[PDB]
C-alpha cells in the first residue's frame, strides 16, 4: 500500500486514492498561510509573505490576472506562475474577442480542467500549488478555492497554507459580519488582517510581511505592499 | 555577363577571370577574384547570378576542406568536380537554383596531368582542352580551334590567353576590366601578378 | 524553351540476325553553341547498353542511378541485369518523376544472356515503353531519323551489314539536324563479343 | 495513446541470449509438424491440418499458402503471427520489386524481405519476435528451385529437405535416410506422406493432410489464353482427392 | 507506464562498460571463427560455419561471406539477421559514395560510417546494439590491400591478420606466431586453414563446414579480382594443405 | 505471481483489470447521485455535501448540461467528470454540425462509452474515477443511462452511484414496482428528492444541500433545465415530510 | 520472473499470459451462444440475462448489426464488445466504399483477426476479452459462420458454441450432425432454424427459455436481423406444441 | 487510338488498333493497347499512354494483393472504384481514359473511366481520337443479345472505322474476349489488313562505304 | 442536363434526362443521373460528373456508416451531408445536386445544393443547364400535393420542353418513385415526351 501506489500520477491505489496528487496538496499546507473573503461590493486577498533570511526579501504570493481579476498563491511559485499566466491570456482572449470580461465561474473551470488533465496522463506531474481567485464582474464579488486535484469550489471566505485553519474557523464565525461589509473597503481589510493574524504564530505582521489585494464595484484588482499596509497592523 | 576562361596545356590549366563587378549603371569593383582554391591542386572560377555565385563557390570550399580534413588526403580533380556537378544538379529542380556557372582546373598528383572541367548551373558537366562561360565562349573557342595545342608549355598558354583577351577587348561591348589569371600546376596554385602590362 | 532541345543530340539502335547495334553522336552544345565533340551517350551495365537523348544533365544523371541500381541488383541477385528486365527499371524510374521527369529520350538494346534473343526499346520522358522489333530512334533529329531507319532498314541482317545501315541511318539523319551530328560511335553488339566503331563524319 | 515503448523487448541477457528469440523458437517446437522436400524438377511442403474442432471447417483455414505464382510457404508455430506474415511478404513481392522490375522476386530475395521484417521485431521499439518458423519452396528462372527456412532471429538457409516443429528431429534424421540428388517430384511426394506420417497420430488422409508443390507452370490455372510467355503458375495446392490417391498405394 | 519495462540499453555499468556492448561481445564469442590475413599480393577470408547437416544446402548457402562491393567484402561474426541489415546499409553507402565522386569508396571511410551506425544504437535510441563482428577486406588505390574488424560498440581497427567469433584468443595467439610481413596469398591460404583447424570445436575441418575467399590482384590483368570459393574448390585446397 | 494491479490495461490471471476496479472504489466514495426516467422525460439529482457555512448556496453547480438537451451528473472525481462532459460537448457538437440532427442520448451515450473504454485499453492512462448518469429526450422518447468507469453503460428506468447507491436503488425499485404504468416528471421532481434525503442518511455527519435538473417534452420542451425557485422547495417539503 | 505476465511478450516457455488471461475475461458475463447454418440462413442464438430491475431491457443486447448483411455475437464484456463492434461497422463501411461491394463475412474475420494478432505482438495495445462470432449469408460462400478470439485466431464453422457452457452445446451439436450426416440444418425456412437452436440449446444447457432469456439474430440473402421479444415468444409457442 | 467494348449474351468483348504516335509521327506500328487487370478483367487505355499503362499495373497489383486477402476472384467494380478514386485524386493530371471490361462471380461487366474520374456504364462503348468513326459503327449495327461471333464482328468492324478514317489510328486489330464460363481468350493481331507493301530496292549496302576512324573491343566480362 | 424532383401526396419523384456531353459530343446518351445513397434517399446530379459521382459515393459511405451505428437517416441528414461536402470544398467542386427523400414521419423531401454549397428546402426543385427554360412553365403548373400520376405528368412535361431546348439535355427521361409502399424506377422513350 501507498509505496507501490505513489510513483505517478497515473496510478490509482487500492482504496481509489491519487496519491501524486495528494503529495501535491502537501505542498501547499507547507505554503505560507492566505486568506481571501467578500462582501457584496469587494472581495479581498491577504496573504503572509515568508523569507528565506533576513538580508532576503519577502516572496510574493499575490499575481494580477485582469483588471477585475486576480489571486493569491501557497504552495509552489513557479507553478503559479504558470496558472496565472493562463488565466491573464484566458482574461485576455475573452476582452480581444468577445469584448467581455471573463466570469470568475467561468475562470474556475479553466483552471479546474488545465489541473486535472495533469492527473489523468503519463510523465507529467500535478500543480504543487493552490489558489484564492478573488475578483468582480457581472454578478457581483466573487471568491475561489482552486486545489490542484482540479477542485475548484467557490466560498464567501476561505484560507490554504500552514496554520489555515485558525483564520477559516475564524471567517466561519465572522460570517454574518463581513459579508455585511458593502461600500467599505477599509473594514473588509481589517477583517482580513484580523483572520490572517489567528494563523500567526511565529511573528507578527510587520511592514514588509503583509501583502494585500482589492477588487470590487469601483475598484480594480490593485496591490498593496510595504508603506502602503502600514495602517492595518 | 562575367569572362571565365580556362587553358589546360601540357603541364598544367591556367584560369582568366574578368575583374569586374557591375550593377546597373555603375561599375562597384575592377579588382574583384572570382575564384576560390577548394584544395591545394585545385581551383574553381565563377560567373552568373550576383549572391548566388559567391555563396555557392564557398559551400564547395568549405566541403572539400571539411573532406580533406577528415580524410587527411586530397581529392582528385575529378572526384571534385563530380561532387560540383552533383550539388548543381540538385539545385536546378529545387525552390530557388543556383544560377553560377563554374570551370574547375585541377593537377591530378596521381595521374601527373592537368585536368580543366567545364560545369554550367544546370550541372553540365565536360572535361575539355579549353573552357568558356557566357557570351566569352563565343569569341574564344574558334579562337583556341585554330591556335591551340596539347604539347603547349604555359608560356605558350599564357601567350594564347593573351589573344583571347584581346580579341574580347576589341568585340566585347561590356568593359570587363582586364583579368586575374591563376596557374594550376604540381607545385599549387600561382598568380599571375603581373597581366595588366605583360 | 524546350528542356529537350538545348543540348541536341541522337541516339538509334537495331535488330540484326543474332545482334543489335546502338548508335548516337557526340555533340554537346548550348543553343547555336557547339561546346563538346566528345559527349557519348551511350552507356553499359554488364551486357545491356542504354543510349539517352536530351538533356544532357539529366542525361548523365540518369547514366549515375542506373549505374548505383543495376550494382545493387548484382550484389542481390548474384547475376547481371537482364535487358527485358533493365527495360522495366527505367520505365519505373521514370514514371517515379511524372510530374518534374527527366527531360530525356533513353534507348535500352542488348541480347538475352540466357535465350540469346535480341532486344532493343524506347521510352518517352515519363517512362512508356515502346518495344519495337525493328528499331528505336531518339533525339532533335527523331523525324529523319524515323525516316531514314524505315527506308534503310531491312531484318535479319548480319552484323556486318547491320553496321552499314545504322551507321548510314545515323549519318545522313544528323547532317539535316544543327544540333545534331560532331562526331559518331556504333556499338555492334553479338553475344561473346561488342565491337565499338567511331564514324567519321562532317564536322558543321 | 501513442506507442511509448519506443525501446527493445529483446535485449541480450549475461550470457549472450537472446531471450525473446530463445522463447519464439520455443513456441515453435510445441507447434504442429511442417516440412519440405527438394525433388530435381519440383518442390514439395507439407503439413497436418490439426482441426481445434470437429465442427470447424479446416477448409477454410489454409496453412499453405501462395506468396508469388511460383513461391508457396507453410510454417510452424503460432498461426495468426504467419497469416499477418503471409499479408506483408504478398504485398512486399510488388512494392518492393514486381512494381520496379516488372516480373515476380526471385525465391531467396522474398525470403530476405521475409527475414528482414522478422528481423526489425527483434530489435524494434515495442514488439516482441515472431513466434514462427516458416518453410518457403519457390521456383524462377535463373536460380531453378529452392526451399529455404526462416527463423524468428531472421536467419534463413536454404535446404534440400528439412522439417520444423514438434517431430523436427526424429523427421530430419528420417530425411536424411531418404533424400538423394536424383529425386523426382512424385518420389519427394511419397518421402513427404511417409515422413508426415510419423508425426501424426490420429486420421491420416487428404482431409486433415495439406500438401503443395512448386513444379511445372499449369496453363490451366492461368485464367486466360493468347500471350504465350505466359504459361501459368508452378505453384499449386493438391486436392483432397489428389492426396487419397497417393495414400492408396503408399 | 513504460518506464517500467524498459531495460535500458544504453547506460554505462559503475565501472564504465556498456552493458549491452559487452553482453553482445558474449554472443559473438559462441559464434563460428572468421579469420582475415592480408599478403603482399591480396587477402584471405577463411571462416567456418558451425552446425551443419547433410540436408543443408551448401552451394546456394551464404552466411559468413559477403560482397559489399567489387573491392570490399566481410566476413561474419554473430547474428546474420543483424549483419545482413547492416550489409545492405554498407552496399548502400559504398554506391552512394560512387555516384557523388565517380570513384570507388575508400576501405576505411566505408568501414567508419557502418561502425558510427553501431556507435549510435550504443548512445541513444534505447535499442539493443547489433550482435555483429565484422572483418573488412578489400583494397583501394591510396592504401593497397586492407584489413580492418568492427564490433558491436562502434569501434574498428585495423589489422595485418586478425580472428572474430569463437576462441580468438587462441586463433590469434597462433596467427601472432606464424605469420610474417613478407607473406604471399597462397601461404595465408594456408595460414588460414591450419589456425582454424587447431581452433575448431568439431572433431575434423571438413570442406562442408567452411566458406573461403581471396581478394587478389587476379595474376593476369592489373585490376582486383574478389573470388568466393565454391564448395568443390575449398575441397581442393584442403587437400593441398594437407588435411585431406 | 503478483503485480498486475499497477498498470491500467493489465490483465490479471482470472481476467480482470485491477486499475478500474479500483476507479470504481474513488466513484463508491463519492458523493450519491441519481437519475429517474419519466413517461416522458428524465430526472436528476445530487447530494452537495456542505463543508462549511463558507460555501456559498446554490453556486457550486454539479449538474452539467451537454448541447441542449442532455443533462449530466456523476459521483465521484468531479474534475475526471468535467473533463468527460468537455468531450461530449465536442463529441455532439461534432454529431450537429455534419449530421444537422441534435446527437440521439444512445448514439450519445457510446460515443461517451468508447471514449472511456479506451481509457482502459492503455498504461499511459488512467481509468475515468466516476459513474456518470446521464439522458434527455430526443426523436423518439426519453432515454436514462449510467455509465461506469469500465466504459460499461446500460439504459436504466432508474439509476443510482455514489455512497448511498444501495439506498436509493432500493427507493429506485419501490418506484418501478408501485408505478408500472409510468411517472410523470411533476412526481420524479418530488420522488428524486426524497430519494437523496432518504440517500443522505449515509452521509449524515454532515449537512447537505439539494441540486435538480429535469427534460421531459411537457414540461421543458424536450429541453434540460434546473429546477429553481417554487418548484425546488415543493420537492425540499416534500422530501422533508416524508422523512418524518 | 513477473514482468512477462504483464505485457504481450513471451514466457519462458513460448506462452503469452495476456492472451490467456484476455480468454478468461470473454466468460465474465456468464453468457452462452451458438450459431447454425440453415439451408439459406443463419442464425445465432444468446443467452439475455437482466439482473438488475431498474435496467431498460431493450438495451442490454451482445448482438450487432455490422452491416446490412453481416451481424456480430459478442462472449465477453460490453466495453470491449462495442469497441470491436463500432471499429467491424467502420471497417465494413470503408471496405464497400473502397472496393465497390459489400464486405464479407470471412474477410471482416479476418481483418478483425488482424488487428487482434496486432495487440498480441505490440506492447502498448491490449488484447480485448472478447470472442466476435460473425454470420451471414454470404453471396459467394452461402450461410457462413466465422469466430475470432483474442489470439488473432480464426476459421469458418458449421455450428459453434461459446461462452462458459460452450463444451455442452458444442457436443450436443456434434452429435447431432453426425447423426444427419450433413454440414447445415436442412431446413427451407428461417423460423424452423431458429427453432432448432433454440431446441438444442435447451437440450444441451437442461434449462427452458421465457421470450426475454434469450435474444436471436438471423441472416437472410441481403439482409441481417434481430429478432423482438415477440418474435421468439412465437418461436417458444411452435417448439412447445410438439415438445 | 481507337477502342471500344462490346456486351454480348454471355460475355464482354473488347478491341482496339495497334499504332502508337508522337505527334504526325509513327513510333510502333504494332503497339499492344490491350493490358490485363487481372486474368478475366481487361483494359484498352487512350490519352497519355504512359499514365494508362502505369495506373492498370498499379490497380493491377492492388487488385492481385486484394483477391488473395480475401481469396475471392476480383470483380470489375472494385477495379472500378480504385481507378476512378486514384484519378479523382489528380484531378486530371494522371491523363488516363480506359473501357475496363470483363467477367467475375457476379457476372459480366463493361464500363468507362474519364482521366477526372467519372465513370459510365453501357452495353457499348468507344475512347480515343477514333472514337466517333467506330460510335457510328456501333450506333448502326449493335442490338441485344448478340451472339460471341456477332459482338467480336461488331467490335472489330468498329475498330476499322477508326483505322481507315482516323489519322491517329491504324495497323492491326486486336481483340480480348471474356466470356462468363471460359477463361478470357486475348487475340493479338485477330485482323493485320495493313501489311506494307514489299519494296521496290533493297538499301542494303556494299561493305566498307561508311569511313570509320577508330576501331575498339568492349569489355563485358570482369 | 435537366433534371428535379417535385414532393407530392404520396411521397416525392426525382427526374431527369439521360444525356452527358463532352463539347457538342454525346458522350453518353443513356446516362443514369438518379443516384441512390440510401433505400429511400436518392439524389439528381448535374455539373461535373467526376465531382457529383465522387460527392454522392461518399455521403453513400456516411450514411450505411449512419445506419449502421444510429439506424435509419433523415432526408435533412443526407442534404446536410452533402452541404458540408460541397460547402467545405467548394473551391474545387462544381456540383450541383438535389437531394430527395421519403422517411414516414416527414412524407417526400426535396432539398437543393447549389454551386456554393449553400440548402435550400423547396416543395420542389429543377436544376441543371435546361432547367432555365422550365422556370416559367413549373411555376405556373406545379401544385401541392398533387398525385403520382399527376406528378409524373407534371416531371414530364417539364422536361420534356427542357429537353426541346437545351442541347446538353436529351434522351430518356428517368424517375424514381419514392413513397411508403417503396422505390420505382420509370422510363420514358424520346416517341412519347417529344409528341407532348
Amino acid at each position: 500500500f501507498r509505496n507501490n501506489y505513489d510513483g505517478d500520477t497515473v496510478t490509482f491505489s487500492p482504496t481509489g486514492r491519487l496519491f501524486q496528487v495528494e503529495y501535491a496538496l502537501e505542498a501547499i499546507k507547507q505554503g505560507s498561510v492566505t486568506v481571501g473573503l467578500r462582501s457584496n461590493t469587494h472581495a479581498v486577498l491577504v496573504a503572509l509573505k515568508r523569507n528565506a533570511d533576513e538580508l532576503s526579501s519577502y516572496q510574493k504570493k499575490i499575481i494580477k490576472c485582469d483588471e477585475h481579476m486576480g489571486l493569491s498563491l501557497a504552495g509552489l511559485a513557479p507553478d503559479a506562475r504558470v496558472l496565472s499566466n493562463y488565466l491573464r491570456q484566458q482574461c485576455n482572449y475573452s476582452s480581444l474577442v468577445f469584448n467581455r470580461k471573463l466570469a470568475v465561474e467561468r475562470a474556475g473551470h479553466l483552471l479546474c480542467d488545465k489541473a486535472q488533465k495533469n492527473t489523468q496522463s503519463y510523465g507529467g506531474r500535478p500543480y504543487g500549488v493552490g489558489l484564492l481567485i478573488i475578483g468582480y464582474d457581472k454578478s457581483g464579488a466573487h471568491l475561489l478555492e482552486f486545489q490542484p486535484s482540479g477542485n475548484v469550489t467557490e466560498l464567501y471566505g476561505t484560507a490554504i497554507g500552514a496554520r489555515s485553519q485558525g483564520a477559516k474557523t475564524y471567517l466561519e464565525r465572522t460570517l454574518d459580519t463581513f459579508i455585511k461589509i458593502d461600500g467599505n473597503p477599509d473594514e473588509l481589510i481589517k477583517a482580513g488582517v484580523e483572520a490572517i493574524s489567528q494563523s500567526l504564530r511565529d511573528e507578527s505582521l510587520t511592514v514588509d510581511n503583509l501583502s494585500i489585494a482589492i477588487v470590487g464595484k469601483d475598484t480594480p484588482f490593485t496591490i498593496y505592499d510595504g508603506e502602503a499596509v502600514a495602517k492595518y497592523i | 555577363m562575367d569572362i571565365i576562361l580556362g587553358i589546360r596545356v601540357q603541364d598544367s590549366v591556367i584560369l582568366a577571370s574578368s575583374k569586374a563587378v557591375t550593377r546597373g549603371i555603375s561599375v562597384l569593383k575592377d579588382s574583384d577574384d572570382k575564384t576560390r582554391q577548394l584544395s591545394p591542386h585545385t581551383l574553381m572560377s565563377f560567373a552568373g547570378e550576383a549572391g548566388d555565385t559567391v555563396q555557392f563557390a564557398e559551400y564547395i570550399q568549405a566541403n572539400i576542406q571539411l573532406y580533406s580534413i577528415r580524410e587527411d588526403y586530397e581529392l582528385s580533380p575529378q572526384a571534385v568536380s563530380s561532387f560540383v556537378r552533383q550539388e548543381l544538379a540538385k539545385s536546378i529542380r529545387s525552390r530557388r537554383p543556383y544560377q553560377v556557372n563554374v570551370l574547375i582546373g585541377g593537377y591530378d598528383k596521381k595521374k601527373n596531368k592537368p585536368e580543366l572541367y567545364q560545369i554550367d548551373y544546370l550541372g553540365t558537366k565536360v572535361e575539355l582542352p579549353y573552357g568558356a562561360h557566357g557570351y566569352s565562349g563565343f569569341y574564344t573557342f574558334s579562337l583556341l580551334d585554330h591556335h591551340y595545342r596539347p604539347d603547349m608549355t604555359t608560356e605558350e598558354g599564357l601567350d594564347l590567353l593573351k589573344l583571347c583577351v584581346q580579341e574580347l577587348e576589341k568585340r566585347m561591348p561590356m568593359d570587363f576590366k582586364g583579368v586575374i589569371v591563376k596557374i594550376v600546376d604540381k607545385d599549387g596554385i600561382r598568380q599571375v601578378d603581373d597581366f595588366q602590362a605583360q | 524553351s524546350d528542356p529537350s532541345s538545348i543540348n541536341g543530340g541522337i541516339v538509334v539502335a537495331m535488330t540484326g540476325k543474332d545482334c543489335v547495334a546502338i548508335a548516337c553522336d557526340l555533340r554537346l552544345g548550348s543553343q547555336s553553341l557547339g561546346v563538346s565533340n566528345k559527349f557519348e551517350k551511350i552507356f553499359h551495365y554488364g551486357h545491356v547498353f542504354l543510349g539517352i537523348t536530351g538533356l544532357a544533365t539529366d542525361v548523365t544523371t540518369l547514366n549515375e542511378m542506373f549505374r548505383y541500381k543495376t550494382n545493387l541488383y548484382k550484389l542481390k541477385e548474384e547475376r547481371a541485369i537482364e535487358p527485358e528486365t533493365f527495360t522495366q527499371l527505367v520505365s519505373s524510374s521514370l514514371y517515379e518523376r511524372r510530374f518534374g521527369p527527366y527531360f530525356v529520350g533513353p534507348v535500352v538494346a542488348g541480347i538475352n544472356s540466357k535465350s540469346g534473343k535480341p532486344f532493343i526499346a524506347g521510352f518517352d520522358l515519363i517512362g512508356c515503353i515502346d518495344e519495337a522489333k525493328d528499331f528505336i530512334v531518339s533525339g532533335t533529329a527523331s523525324d529523319q531519323l524515323f525516316g531514314m531507319c524505315e527506308s534503310l532498314y531491312e531484318p535479319n541482317l548480319e552484323p556486318e551489314d547491320l553496321f552499314e545501315t545504322i551507321s548510314q541511318a545515323l549519318l545522313n539523319a544528323a547532317d539535316r539536324d544543327a544540333l545534331s551530328g560532331w562526331g559518331a560511335v556504333v556499338y555492334i553488339i553479338k553475344k561473346d563479343e561488342v565491337v565499338k566503331r567511331y564514324l567519321k563524319m562532317r564536322q558543321d | 495513446m501513442t506507442d511509448r515503448y519506443s525501446f527493445s523487448l529483446t535485449t541480450f541477457s549475461p550470457s549472450g541470449k537472446l531471450g525473446q528469440i530463445d522463447y519464439a523458437l520455443t513456441a515453435v517446437k510445441q507447434g504442429v509438424t511442417s516440412l519440405g522436400i527438394k525433388a530435381t524438377n519440383g518442390v514439395v511442403i507439407a503439413t497436418e491440418k490439426k482441426s481445434s474442432s470437429p465442427l470447424a471447417m479446416s477448409e477454410t483455414l489454409s496453412k499453405v499458402s501462395l506468396l508469388t505464382p511460383d513461391i508457396g510457404a507453410v510454417y510452424s508455430g503460432m498461426g495468426p503471427d504467419y497469416r499477418v506474415l503471409v499479408d506483408k511478404s504478398r504485398k512486399v513481392a510488388h512494392t518492393s520489386y514486381k512494381r520496379i522490375y516488372g516480373e515476380y522476386p526471385p525465391t531467396k530475395l522474398l525470403v530476405s524481405e521475409v527475414a528482414k521484417i522478422m528481423q526489425e521485431a527483434t530489435q524494434s521499439g515495442g514488439v516482441r519476435p515472431f513466434g514462427v518458423s516458416l518453410l518457403i519452396a519457390g521456383h524462377d528462372e535463373f536460380n531453378g528451385f529452392s526451399l529455404y527456412q526462416v527463423d524468428p532471429s531472421g536467419s534463413y538457409f536454404p535446404w534440400k529437405a528439412t522439417a520444423i516443429g514438434k517431430g523436427s528431429v526424429a523427421a530430419k534424421t528420417f530425411l536424411e535416410k531418404r533424400w538423394n540428388d536424383e529425386l523426382e517430384l512424385e518420389d519427394a511426394i511419397h518421402i513427404a506422406l511417409l515422413t508426415l506420417k510419423e508425426s501424426v497420430e490420429g486420421e491420416f488422409n487428404g482431409d486433415t493432410i495439406e500438401l503443395a508443390i512448386i513444379g511445372d507452370e499449369n496453363p490451366d490455372l492461368l485464367g486466360y489464353t493468347g500471350i504465350p510467355t505466359d504459361k501459368g503458375p508452378r505453384f499449386r495446392k493438391l486436392t483432397s482427392q489428389e492426396i487419397n490417391d497417393r495414400l492408396e498405394a503408399l | 507506464g513504460s518506464r517500467r519495462y524498459d531495460s535500458r540499453t544504453t547506460i554505462f555499468s559503475p565501472e564504465g562498460r556498456l552493458y549491452q556492448v559487452e553482453y553482445a561481445l558474449e554472443s559473438i564469442s559462441h559464434a563460428g571463427t572468421a579469420i582475415g590475413i592480408m599478403a603482399s599480393d591480396g587477402i584471405v577470408l577463411a571462416a567456418e560455419r558451425k552446425v551443419t547437416s547433410t540436408l543443408l544446402e551448401q552451394d546456394t548457402s551464404t552466411e559468413k561471406l559477403y560482397k559489399l562491393n567489387d573491392k570490399i567484402a566481410v566476413a561474419v561474426a554473430g547474428l546474420t539477421a543483424d549483419a545482413e541489415i547492416l550489409i545492405n546499409t554498407a552496399r548502400i553507402h559504398a554506391q552512394n559514395y560512387l555516384k557523388t565522386y565517380n570513384e570507388d569508396i575508400p576501405v576505411e571511410i566505408l568501414v567508419r560510417r557502418l561502425s558510427d551506425i553501431k556507435q549510435g544504437y550504443t548512445q541513444h535510441g534505447g535499442l539493443r546494439p547489433f550482435g555483429v563482428s565484422f572483418i573488412y577486406a578489400g583494397y583501394d588505390d591510396r592504401y593497397g590491400y586492407q584489413l580492418y574488424t568492427s564490433n558491436p560498440s562502434g569501434n574498428y581497427t585495423g589489422w595485418k591478420a586478425i580472428s572474430v567469433g569463437a576462441n580468438t584468443s587462441a586463433a590469434q595467439t597462433l596467427l601472432q606466431m606464424d605469420y610474417k610481413d613478407d607473406m604471399k596469398v597462397d601461404d595465408a591460404i594456408e595460414l588460414a586453414l591450419k589456425t582454424l583447424s587447431k581452433t575448431t570445436d568439431s572433431s575434423a575441418l571438413t570442406y562442408d563446414r567452411l566458406e573461403f575467399a581471396t581478394i587478389r590482384k587476379g595474376a593476369n590483368d592489373g585490376e582486383v579480382y574478389q573470388k568466393i570459393f565454391k564448395p568443390q574448390e575449398i575441397k581442393d585446397i584442403l587437400v593441398k594443405t594437407g588435411i585431406t | 505471481g503478483t503485480g498486475y494491479d499497477l498498470s491500467n490495461s493489465v490483465f490479471s490471471p482470472d481476467g480482470r483489470n485491477f486499475q478500474v476496479e479500483y476507479a470504481v472504489k474513488a466513484v463508491e466514495n463519492g458523493t450519491t447521485s441519481i437519475g429517474i426516467k419519466c413517461n416522458d422525460g428524465v430526472v436528476f439529482a445530487v447530494e452537495k455535501l456542505i463543508t462549511s457555512k463558507l460555501l456559498v448556496p446554490q453556486k457550486n453547480v454539479k449538474i452539467q448540461v451537454v448541447d441542449r438537451h442532455i443533462g449530466c451528473v456523476y459521483s465521484g472525481l468531479i474534475p475526471d467528470g468535467r473533463h468527460l462532459v468537455n468531450r461530449g460537448r465536442e463529441e455532439a457538437a461534432s454529431f450537429k454540425k455534419l449530421y444537422k440532427t441534435p446527437i440521439p442520448i444512445p448514439a450519445f451515450a457510446d460515443r461517451l462509452g468508447q471514449y472511456v473504454q479506451a481509457h482502459t485499453l492503455y498504461n499511459s492512462v488512467r481509468p475515468f474515477g466516476v459513474s456518470t448518469i446521464f439522458g434527455g429526450v430526443d426523436k423518439n422518447g426519453a432515454h436514462l443511462y449510467m455509465l461506469e468507469p469500465s466504459g460499461s453503460y446500460w439504459g436504466y428506468k432508474g439509476a443510482a452511484t455514489g455512497k448511498g447507491r444501495q439506498s436509493a436503488k432500493a427507493e429506485l425499485e419501490k418506484l418501478v414496482d408501485h408505478h408500472p404504468e409510468g411517472l410523470s416528471a411533476r412526481e420524479a421532481v418530488k420522488q428524486a428528492a426524497k430519494i437523496i434525503y432518504l440517500a443522505h442518511e449515509d452521509n449524515k455527519e454532515k449537512d447537505f444541500e439539494l441540486e435538480i435538473s429535469w427534460c421531459s417534452l411537457s414540461e421543458t420542451n424536450g429541453l434540460h433545465k434546473f429546477v429553481k425557485g417554487d418548484l425546488l422547495q415543493e420537492a425540499i417539503d416534500f422530501a422533508q415530510k416524508e422523512i418524518n | 520472473a513477473g514482468y512477462d505476465r504483464h505485457i504481450t511478450i513471451f514466457s519462458p516457455e513460448g506462452r503469452l499470459y495476456q492472451v490467456e488471461y484476455a480468454f478468461k475475461a470473454t466468460n465474465q458475463t456468464n453468457i452462452n451462444s451458438l450459431a447454425v447454418r440453415g439451408k439459406d440462413c443463419t442464425v445465432v442464438i444468446s443467452q439475455k440475462k437482466v439482473p438488475d430491475k431498474l435496467l431498460d431491457p431493450t438495451t442490454v443486447s451482445y448482438i450487432f448489426c455490422i452491416s446490412r448483411t453481416i451481424g456480430m455475437v459478442v462472449n465477453g464484456p460490453i466495453p470491449d464488445a462495442r469497441n470491436a463492434a463500432l471499429r467491424a461497422k467502420a471497417e465494413a463501411a470503408e471496405f464497400r466504399y473502397k472496393y465497390g461491394y459489400d464486405m464479407p463475412c470471412d474477410v471482416l474475420a479476418k481483418r478483425m483477426a488482424n488487428l487482434s494478432q496486432i495487440y498480441t505482438q505490440r506492447a502498448y495495445m491490449r488484447p480485448l476479452g472478447v470472442i466476435l462470432t460473425f454470420v451471414s449469408v454470404d453471396e459467394e460462400l452461402g450461410p457462413s459462420i466465422y469466430k475470432t478470439d483474442p489470439a488473432g485466431y480464426y476459421v469458418g464453422y458449421k455450428a459453434t458454441a461459446t461462452g462458459p457452457k460452450q463444451q455442452e452445446i458444442t457436443t450436443n451439436l456434434e452429435n447431432h450432425f453426425k447423426k444427419s450426416k450433413i454440414d447445415h440444418i436442412n431446413e427451407e425456412s428461417w423460423e424452423k432454424v431458429v427453432e432448432f437452436a433454440i431446441t438444442h440449446m435447451i437440450d444441451a444447457l437442461g434449462t427452458e427459455f421465457s421470450k426475454n432469456d434469450l435474444e436471436v439474430g438471423v441472416a437472410t440473402k441481403d439482409k441481417f436481423f434481430t429478432l423482438s421479444a415477440e418474435n421468439i415468444e412465437e418461436r417458444l409457442v411452435a417448439i412447445a406444441e410438439q415438445d | 487510338t481507337t477502342i471500344v467494348g462490346v456486351k454480348f449474351n454471355n460475355g464482354v468483348v473488347i478491341a482496339a488498333d495497334t499504332r502508337s504516335t508522337q505527334g504526325p509521327i509513327v513510333a510502333d506500328k504494332n503497339c499492344a493497347k490491350l493490358h490485363r487487370i487481372s486474368p478475366k478483367i481487361w483494359c484498352a487505355g487512350a490519352g497519355t499512354a504512359a499514365d494508362t499503362e502505369a495506373v492498370t499495373q498499379l490497380i493491377g497489383s492492388n487488385i492481385e494483393l486484394h483477391s488473395l486477402y480475401t481469396s475471392r476472384e476480383p470483380r470489375v467494380v472494385s477495379a472500378l472504384q480504385m481507378l476512378k478514386q486514384h484519378l479523382f485524386k489528380y484531378q486530371g493530371h494522371i491523363g488516363a481514359y480506359l473501357i475496363v471490361a470483363g467477367v467475375d462471380p457476379t457476372g459480366s461487366h463493361l464500363f468507362s473511366i474519364h482521366a477526372h474520374g467519372s465513370t459510365d456504364v453501357g452495353y457499348y462503348l468507344s475512347l480515343g481520337s477514333g472514337s466517333l468513326a467506330a460510335m457510328a459503327v456501333l450506333e448502326s449495327h449493335w442490338k441485344q443479345d448478340l451472339t460471341k461471333e456477332e459482338a467480336i464482328k461488331l467490335a472489330s468492324d468498329a475498330i476499322q472505322a477508326g483505322i481507315w478514317n482516323d489519322l491517329g489510328s491504324g495497323s492491326n486489330v486486336d481483340v480480348c474476349v471474356m466470356e462468363i464460363g471460359k477463361d478470357a481468350e486475348y487475340l493479338r493481331n485477330y485482323l493485320t489488313p495493313n501489311v506494307r507493301e514489299e519494296k521496290q530496292k533493297s538499301y542494303k549496302f556494299p561493305r566498307g562505304t561508311t569511313a570509320v576512324l577508330k576501331e575498339s573491343i568492349v569489355n563485358i566480362c570482369d | 442536363t435537366s433534371i428535379m424532383a417535385v414532393t407530392f401526396k404520396d411521397g416525392v419523384i426525382l427526374g431527369a434526362d439521360s444525356r452527358t456531353t463532352t463539347g457538342a459530343y454525346i458522350a453518353n446518351r443513356v446516362t443514369d443521373k438518379l443516384t441512390r445513397v440510401h433505400d429511400k434517399i436518392w439524389c439528381c446530379r448535374s455539373g461535373s460528373a467526376a465531382d457529383t459521382q465522387a460527392i454522392a459515393d461518399i455521403v453513400q459511405y456516411h450514411l450505411e456508416l449512419y445506419t449502421s451505428q444510429y439506424g435509419t437517416p433523415s432526408t435533412e441528414t443526407a442534404a446536410s451531408v452533402f452541404k458540408e461536402l460541397c460547402y467545405e470544398n467548394k473551391d474545387n467542386l462544381t456540383a450541383g445536386i438535389i437531394v430527395a427523400g421519403y422517411d414516414d414521419k416527414n412524407k417526400g423531401e426535396v432539398y437543393t445544393i447549389p454551386l456554393g454549397g449553400s440548402v435550400h428546402k423547396l416543395p420542389y426543385a429543377i436544376a441543371g443547364s435546361g432547367s432555365t427554360f422550365i422556370y416559367g412553365y413549373c411555376d405556373k403548373n406545379f401544385r401541392e400535393n398533387m398525385s403520382k400520376e399527376e406528378t409524373v405528368d407534371f416531371i414530364k412535361h417539364s422536361l420534356s420542353q427542357a429537353i426541346k431546348w437545351d442541347g446538353s439535355s436529351g434522351g430518356v427521361i428517368r424517375m424514381v418513385v419514392l413513397t411508403a409502399a417503396g422505390v420505382e424506377r420509370l422510363i420514358f422513350y424520346p416517341d412519347e415526351y417529344e409528341q407532348l
